RNA sequence: UCGGAGUACAAAAAACCCUCCGAGUGAUUUUAAUCUAGACAAACCAGUCAAAAUAACCAUAACAUCACUUAUUGAUCCAAAAU
């Protein structure tokens, strides 16, 4: 990570994890399984659908990405006809 | 001996695909199989040779 | 179109299908026959 | 060297919920590499061979009489060769079942 | 670390030494036998029965019968092996068994079946369907007279109450004819309770139709306690049990304190516990017979609740448990998507200051 | 249901038979609707049951077919109490 | 957000009611840098509107 | 209001038969390592002695509901030769008979394969289903 | 690198240039679906089970089987394929 840029001071994003990953806004990051491209004849279909799935990292790779990314990533989004809209409030969390 | 990995089509007209390890020196191999698109048991047929 | 063509081609090979099973299980069937009078043959060819 | 590959991690093939644990519908109650402990009541058996709750309830194990389906030959030789009074007995897991099935509620006085 | 088993092992029995004298079974079937007698007794270890509820497992049963019938065992025995004999002897019986052509005649069947070991079936009918739980609580008694109910379904049609049997509350609109066999010094009571499908009180019950001081075998010379009420289930509640209770009586008995009003369509004015019932007139009143029957609602119960009984219907449904959900977690870990669905409160967006 | 002039007679009369169950005692047809948080939602659907009730209920083509699965039990227990039914002296 | 900033007297209902108004009595924010195409109208006091 | 009107919320059903006829009750899923499978609500069970043959209709308590048997009287006196296919058949009708009377409508019968095969016992399922008994219990609802 | 037995005597885990056997697949047809409660395992990545509900088929028809069955395997990117 670049913690001050060279022209402009600020701080850069990684896009290799901008790729890979999506941030709901209540910190969650959501991810795909690994190897769900690869070898698929070889494999049960009760494995395949295990890969299939999206799945939530824990807090510590969350941390991580946070801190991977730039503020802009965090901000709140409403786009016409999105998916996970439905997602990116929490409810009913008691802790 | 080897083994070989056929691609198999639908012959429901829907392309769907599925991948079989196949014995060699076997014949053309065609099976019956369930294809998602027309929820039903049909007749598959292999296209092609994927892996050899 | 697209869509028409795609339903078209699924109705035709639907219609096509029990004549189609019919026929490879007819044909695997005949196969399955010709082996075992092959090795019945053999067997009292052998025998004899 | 004449010694090769003796490694490999535990599979932690244990027992995972004990005798008077309560448990939810779908808890694996054990996993086994060969039969060690039968499912008995109320308790799933799945394809490698490990236990699970079908039930709701409080888990119970027991020693009972074993009488194996006679489509697989091998249990019935074993069984077919025992002294005319002796009687297998193996170990199960139960599931006493807890709530009850349902409740009738009264929906509207037409 | 050993510890001593408590008592007898299962297989300690037999001899290990010289396996090759030892009798074996080489059926699976004298196996499966020899286990399910063995599935039976009472060990010392635990067992599937002692969890899975043997229902109060040994019970001393307090015994309101009628004594039984007193005949002579070697008479009996006589008579029957004499028969056998004769029913043995004919070369008709024995081409009718060869070429597997034979039939019985199931009504003579079903009459010996009444007055022999009959009893005994019904009584065990009766506990599966714990019609003695909920009457007399402790106590069983076997039904020494056979109890025959029928509805009149029209000119033609009769419908029989055996025990345990479905009725539609259609058939039941009338009262039902009822025949036992009693010369007369004889005085009876006739009972028709609804064992549930009571509102308010879990522990209590509706008498349908309670007749009294009965001569004999004549139905309709009792003087009635309670005049006949069909039978009314709720529409969501399924399968209420009805039932026919029959007392043998010594001494005519007056109760104004049991007596109903001639309509009586009041909930509250039909209420009754049958053990309370009983221990009343206990010392009279003997039960002997027995018989009743399953009913769901169906739709003539309808015009009762709003035509006799001056009610709205109610009407129930089957709530099954709301599904067992972990606490949620801050971060769901390796958990798919539709993870943040299952806490959801219900299906709609919210948009809070927006 | 009977003092609703905009149905037809057949249609009102045969509204009477299918949803005999949702019917009042004071002769009201009981239609709710629960989902949405909205009211709008909900009397929406109200009101497209009740259109699809008076749409099949004036439908004379309307077959009633009934499925397998759950009346199976009640076939065979209608038919086996009808066995015993079956007995036959006049009563009463 | 609506009834409640016409209810206040931010927005009046008298004349008409575009994007401009709603932004002057800061019922809503747009940065069309971010690719805000506008406001969009939804649902949650229907009822009570 | 009325003093009838009164109900209470919820419905107190104390008849141990209903929700096993609703459908909704539970079986008894599980074993099935052993055999046969514990899973049903009734069961007919035929034990063939060398002499008499009997037919029980149990209960997953193990209880038996309603039963038919050859050293019973009434069925002893009307026929010959208690251990002929004749019985079986016989046995078979008298249960169904009786299991009508009893309310009981379903029973899941298991047999060994080589008894499935076996005349007596083909004629003893004949006599059920005629007499209107269905064998194979209906599935359970949200099971 | 992966698995089985001992070391590691009875829940789990547990090392060595420790003691011993194996795997880098065949054969076969029963060609083994979709979706989802709850769990196991676990640093992460990976691995495992699985009810109910759908759809397929007897017209209330979902565990591929055998070889000690356990192991017969390989992430991203990137390339070829066009679904
Ligand atoms: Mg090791
Ligand atoms: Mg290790
Ligand atoms: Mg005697
Ligand atoms: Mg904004
Ligand atoms: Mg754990
Ligand atoms: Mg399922």
């Amino acid at each position: 990570v670049t913690y001050f840029s060279s022209r402009k001071g600020k701080r850069k994003t990684v896009k290799a994890v901008i790729y890979r990953f999506l941030r709901l806004h209540s910190g969650l990051w959501l991810r795909r399984k690994a190897g769900y491209k690869k070898k698929l004849w070889k494999k049960t279909a009760a494995r395949k659908r295990r890969l299939r799935e999206f799945v939530f990292c824990n807090k510590t790779q969350s941390k991580l990405l946070d801190k991977m990314t730039t503020s802009f990533w965090k901000r709140r989004n409403w786009y016409a006809d999105d998916p996970y809209q439905k997602y990116q409030d929490r409810t009913n969390l008691k802790v | 001996s080897k083994t070989i990995l056929v691609k198999m089509m639908s012959q429901a007209g829907t392309g769907f695909s599925f991948n079989t390890k196949r014995s060699r020196l076997r014949e053309k191999l065609t099976l019956l199989h369930y294809d998602p698109v027309v929820k039903k048991k049909v007749l598959f047929v292999e296209q092609k040779k994927i892996r050899s | 179109q697209k869509r028409q063509a795609r339903e078209q081609l699924i109705e035709e090979c639907m219609a096509k299908m029990p004549q189609m099973i019919e026929n490879w299980r007819q044909q695997q069937q005949e196969r399955r026959e010709k082996e075992q009078a092959d090795k019945d043959r053999r067997a009292r060819l052998q025998a004899e | 060297s004449k010694n090769l590959g003796g490694k490999s991690p535990g599979k932690r093939f244990g027992i995972k919920k004990m005798e008077g644990h309560y448990v939810h519908a779908g808890n694996i109650l054990a996993t086994q590499r060969h039969f060690r402990w039968h499912p008995g009541a109320h308790v799933g058996l799945g394809k490698n061979k490990c236990l699970y709750a079908l039930e709701e309830g409080v888990v119970r194990y027991t020693k009972e009489v074993y009488v194996p389906n006679p489509s697989n030959s091998e249990a019935v030789d074993l069984v077919t060769r025992l002294p005319q009074g002796a009687v297998l007995y193996k170990t199960f897991v139960h599931v006493v079942p807890a709530k009850p099935e349902g409740t009738f509620k009264l929906v509207a006085m037409l | 670390r050993r510890a001593a088993p408590l008592g007898p092992m299962p297989n300690e029995d037999i001899d290990v030494s010289d396996l090759e004298r030892l009798k074996k079974y080489r059926s699976f079937d004298r196996y499966r036998r020899r286990a399910e007698q063995e599935a039976r007794k009472p060990h010392w270890w635990r067992t599937y029965r002692e969890h899975f509820g043997e229902e109060s497992g040994p019970k001393d049963r307090v015994d309101i019968g009628l004594p039984p019938p007193k005949v002579s065992r070697t008479q009996q025995l006589l008579e029957r092996k004499q028969a056998l004999r004769e029913l043995r002897a004919n070369v008709e019986e024995e081409r009718a068994a060869r070429l597997q052509t034979a039939r019985i005649p199931l009504e003579a069947v079903r009459a010996e079946w009444e007055r022999t070991c009959g009893p005994y079936h019904k009584q065990r009918l009766a506990e599966y369907c714990g019609l003695y739980r909920d009457l007399f609580h402790g106590a069983t008694f076997v039904p020494r007279v056979p109890l025959h109910v029928a509805y009149a379904v029209g000119e033609d049609d009769l419908m029989p109450v055996y025990h345990g049997n479905e009725v539609t509350p259609t058939e039941a609109a009338q009262a039902p004819e009822v025949t036992y066999e009693a010369d007369e010094g004889s005085l009876w009571t006739l009972l028709l309770t609804n064992l549930d499908g009571h509102l308010l009180e879990p522990d209590a019950e509706y008498v349908h139709w309670l007749v009294t001081n009965i001569p004999g075998n004549r139905v309709t010379e009792g003087q009635e306690t309670c005049p006949y009420l069909p039978p009314f289930p709720a529409r969501g509640s399924g399968f209420h049990r009805f039932a026919f209770l029959l007392f043998k009586q010594d001494k005519r008995i007056d109760f104004s304190g049991d007596t109903r009003p001639s309509p009586c369509y009041q909930l509250a004015q039909r209420t009754f516990h049958t053990f309370d019932f009983y221990k009343k007139h206990q010392d009279a009143m003997t039960p002997a017979g027995l018989a009743f029957f399953q009913c769901r609602w169906d739709d003539s119960v309808t015009r009762v609740f709003h035509q006799l009984l001056d009610m709205r219907e109610p009407v129930f449904e089957f709530v099954r448990p709301p599904p067992y959900h972990p606490k949620q977690k801050r971060f769901p870990h390796r958990q798919p998507l539709r993870y943040l669905d299952r806490y959801r409160d219900s299906h709609e967006p919210t948009y809070g200051i927006y | 249901l009977a003092s609703a002039d905009w149905i037809a007679e057949p249609v009102r009369l045969k509204l009477a038979v299918k949803h005999k169950n949702r019917i009042n005692r004071s002769g009201e047809l009981i239609l709710t609707s629960e989902c949405s948080r909205y009211q709008f939602r909900n009397l929406a659907d109200c009101l497209q049951k009740l259109r699809d009730m008076i749409a099949e209920a004036s439908q004379p083509a309307k077959e009633p077919s009934r499925e397998d699965a759950e009346l199976r039990r009640s076939r065979i227990e209608n038919m086996n109490r009808e066995r015993l039914r079956k007995k036959r002296i006049s009563s009463a | 957000r609506l009834q409640y900033l016409i209810d206040l007297g931010r927005v009046d209902p008298t004349q008409p009611i575009d994007l401009t108004q709603l932004v002057n009595g800061r019922g809503v924010t747009i940065q069309p840098s971010k690719r805000d195409y506008g406001v969009q109208l939804v649902e949650e006091g229907a009822d009570t509107f | 209001p009325v003093e009838n009107e009164a109900v209470a919320p919820e419905f107190t059903n104390r008849n141990p038969r209903n929700l096993e006829l609703l459908a909704v009750a539970r079986k008894e899923r599980g074993w099935g390592t052993v055999w046969p499978s514990r899973e049903f609500w009734h069961r007919l069970r035929v034990i063939r002695t060398q002499h008499h043959i009997e037919a029980l209709v149990e209960h997953r308590n193990g209880q038996v509901v309603v039963s038919a048997s050859t050293r019973e009287w009434a069925i002893k006196k009307h026929l010959y030769s208690t251990r002929n296919v004749v019985a079986c058949e016989s046995v078979g009708r008298v249960l169904a008979e009786r299991c009508l009377e009893a309310g009981i409508n379903f029973m899941v019968y298991h047999p060994t394969p080589w008894e499935a095969a076996s005349d007596s016992i083909k004629r003893l399922q004949h006599a059920m289903t005629e007499g209107g008994v269905v064998l194979r219990e209906p599935r359970r609802i949200y099971e």
